[PDB]
RNA sequence: GGUUGCGGCCAUAUCUACCAGAAAGCACCGUUUCCCGUCCGAUCAACUGUAGUUAAGCUGGUAAGAGCCUGACCGAGUAGUGUAGUGGGCAUACGCGAAACUCAGGUGCUGCAAUCU
RNA sequence: GAGAACAGAAAUCUCCAGUAGAACAAAGGGUAAAAGCCCCCUUGAUUUUGAUUUUUGUGAAUACAAACCAUGAAAGU
């Protein structure tokens, strides 16, 4: 019994680990892209602050 | 969608009202949506449609004009006409029946074989 | 190999951004007009700034565009002022390049204190045959990657004709 | 990116290529529709390099149909090898397709011009084809505004000027000027014309030629079609990829 | 079978990267007296297809790619839900019955006319 | 985003990306060779005859024909 259940659960754990590895690679590069975009956005809104720019009227 | 303009609509045809958001002109009738009415007259720009609207407990008759963009041909009577034509054919064949419809009947006797399909016994 | 994939000059735009609007603009007007032969275009201000000392719709610059042999002729007579020595920069990513000159009198035109002195910015756009696909109306499209101009190709074309240097 | 691609909404294929304008197309094809079938006919003129196209189209949910179609490559049969894309050549093609359609309907009807994407300018070859067709006798609605020689400074027109344009007067006077001023550009731009040694009165007579010829036989003498279907197909499949 | 023109359905067609395209055409491309319009024959207008090019565009294949579409004895007869009971302290009985996700597969199909080794 | 003398985060110029993230009387629908900006011409925001929906009172919008008109080469509006 201990022989049988451990190869079956081991194969299933292999499937689990492949799923997890894949999802984490994808979300990792996604997170890197979003983080660089966030930093770029922060840097541009840093210099836009020097502009007076009442956003309302039309100037 | 240009196929919504090469669409002849003759007096008598039945059509559903389904107004699309893409044309601000003639957006009709908030609750006349998914409601069916036959066409009474047609002009340019235009089609007539009549609907039996109920108020109280009587069906009064509301006639209306709509742009062709919102209306749509109804497939309401497809099986009706198919069955009528098939009934004409079957009546001709009889003249040479139960052409009426019938609900689902109880399935009749039969034989089930065991050639390669031996029954597989099992449990919870 | 390059039978049609060459790197001709398309056009040069000469621009004069003035701190003030008026007869100064008209004089810069006249300068670019006499340099090109044709009539230039007056550009207004987009919005008010109040630190550069201007306002909306103030006619604060004048510029002109030139195509043909005239363009590269004027380009060479202007680059004589910069004596054929640009920088690693002054070359865009997409394969264009420009510079700026003070004392416009350093190409042929004399002092003439009648009017004064102006500086101007040259900018020069490069391409090959086949740019019409992104400029016409019918049939509009875009150009492939292999045929795209680039800083490297332009810099090589420039270390070639005009026989210049990069200076860093 | 993924989200931008997903939220993207593609236009129609014929629009993604710069080929049609549905804004104009619906105003054309859409009928009164109180009258029910009444197919609306439109003459479609198109200019490519080296060739002209003039067709007459009805459109339907099958997608459309071509009852009559002519091109400028037919005019060599009618008496002109040269200048197929010019104003007079498109005028001739329009007269050709008009007499053709009028022959097939047997009358000697009402067709609406399609401009395409070409700009509406005074002295355009689309209006030359218009004048050819109206020549032919099909009633198309139009105004005398856009024919060439329309003095923009007022509301008048000189018929002799567009008569000269029909006969090829601008090309002829440019030939004369470039000839008596130079021969480099002349030999470059007029090699076939130079080998032929054609005149101004000459070329007007040739266009009259071709006019009477299309009035004689507009019945579409078709091409000879050498090397029938399977030859073309197999030889093209030699160079067609496959998965 | 290839291509051009007009279209229908509107990503199975779109995006990204690379490659191939005899012939046909299409396209870049050559010129600016006139019709015309441009700050600027770059666009638009006109002329000859002559000087010349498949480089580009366009067409087609390719990617354990993105997306888009289809299907699933995929999820699952699960969740949820209508009815009954002196059933327990939520199951049972007769019934109805999903979706997301996951997995797999695919990557434009066509109408009219003309034309090509 | 890259790039150009004075000129910098914002003055003017050029190129690339950019399904709308802009504008159309502030988190929303609809609109991209436009329903947006600029340009050309006009002022149909005009009279007569009836029809429909909202609504018995009107008004509002809606389509519908005849005329005078504008517009575009035209379809047509």
């Amino acid at each position: 019994l201990k022989a049988l259940k451990d190869e079956k659960e081991e194969a299933r754990q292999a499937k689990i680990t492949m799923l997890k590895e894949r999802r984490e690679k994808k979300e990792e590069n996604e997170r890197y892209e979003r983080l660089a975009a966030k930093m770029h956005a922060k840097k541009v809104e840093r210099m836009r602050r020097r502009e007076k720019r009442n956003k309302a009227l039309k100037e | 969608h240009l196929s919504t303009y090469l669409k002849v609509y003759k007096v008598g045809d039945i059509v559903d009202i389904k107004a699309n958001g893409s044309i601000q002109k003639g957006m009709p009738h908030k609750f006349y949506q998914g409601k069916t009415g036959v066409v009474y007259n047609v002009t340019k720009s235009s089609v007539g449609v009549i609907i039996n609207k109920m108020v109280g407990n009587r069906y009064l008759e509301k006639r209306l004009n709509l742009r062709v963009e919102h209306i749509k041909h109804s497939k309401c009577r497809q099986e009706f006409l198919e069955r009528v034509k098939a009934n004409a054919a079957k009546r001709a064949e009889a003249k040479a029946v139960q052409l009426k419809r019938q609900p689902a009947q109880p399935r009749e006797s039969r034989i089930v074989s065991t050639e390669g399909n031996v029954p597989q016994t099992l449990a919870p | 190999q390059n039978p049609m994939r060459d790197l001709k000059i398309e056009k040069l735009v000469l621009n004069i951004s003035v701190g003030e609007s008026g007869d100064r603009l008209t004089r810069a007007s006249k300068v670019l007009e006499q340099l090109s032969g044709q009539t230039p275009v007056q550009s207004k201000a987009r919005y008010t700034v109040r630190t550069f000392g201007i306002r909306r719709n103030e006619k604060i610059a004048v510029h002109v565009t030139v195509r043909g042999p005239k363009a590269e002729e004027i380009l060479e007579r202007g680059l004589k002022v910069k004596e054929y020595q640009l920088r690693d920069r002054n070359f865009s990513a997409t394969g264009n390049f420009g510079f700026g000159i003070d004392e416009h009198i350093d190409l042929g035109i004399k002092y003439d204190p009648s009017i004064g002195i102006f500086g101007m910015d040259f900018y020069v756009v490069m391409n090959r045959p086949g740019a019409r696909v992104t400029r016409r109306k019918r049939c509009k499209g875009t150009v492939g990657n292999s045929h795209k101009t680039t800083k490297e190709d332009t810099v090589s074309w420039f270390k070639q004709k005009y026989d210049a240097d990069v200076l860093d | 990116s993924s989200a931008y691609s997903s939220r993207f909404q593609t236009p129609f294929r014929r629009r993604r290529e710069g080929k049609t304008d549905y804004y104009q197309r619906k105003r054309l094809v859409t009928q009164h529709k109180a009258k029910y079938n009444t197919p609306k006919y439109r003459l479609v003129v198109r200019f490519t390099n080296k060739d002209i196209i003039c067709q007459i189209i009805s459109s339907t949910i099958t997608g459309d149909v071509v009852l009559a179609a002519a091109y400028s490559h037919e005019l060599p049969r009618y008496g002109i090898t040269h200048g197929l894309t010019n104003w007079a050549a498109a005028y001739a093609t329009g007269l050709l397709i008009a007499r053709r359609t009028l022959q097939k309907l047997g009358l000697d009807f009402k067709v609406f011009l399609d401009i395409g994407l070409q700009r509406t300018t005074t002295g355009a070859r689309v209006f030359g084809a218009l004048k050819g067709a109206s020549d032919g006798g099909l009633y198309v609605p139009h105004s005398e505004n856009r024919f060439p020689g329309w003095d923009f400074e007022t509301e008048e027109i000189d018929p002799e000027l567009l008569r000269s344009y029909i006969f090829g007067g601008h090309v002829s006077q440019y030939m004369e000027e470039l000839a008596d001023d130079d021969e480099e550009r002349f030999s470059e731009l007029f090699k076939g014309y130079l080998a032929d040694d054609i005149d101004a009165d000459s070329l007007e007579d040739i266009y009259t030629s071709a006019h009477e010829a299309i009035r004689a036989d507009p019945a579409f003498k078709p091409t000879e079609k050498k090397f029938t279907k399977e030859q073309y197909a197999a030889e093209s499949k030699k160079y067609r990829q496959t998965k």
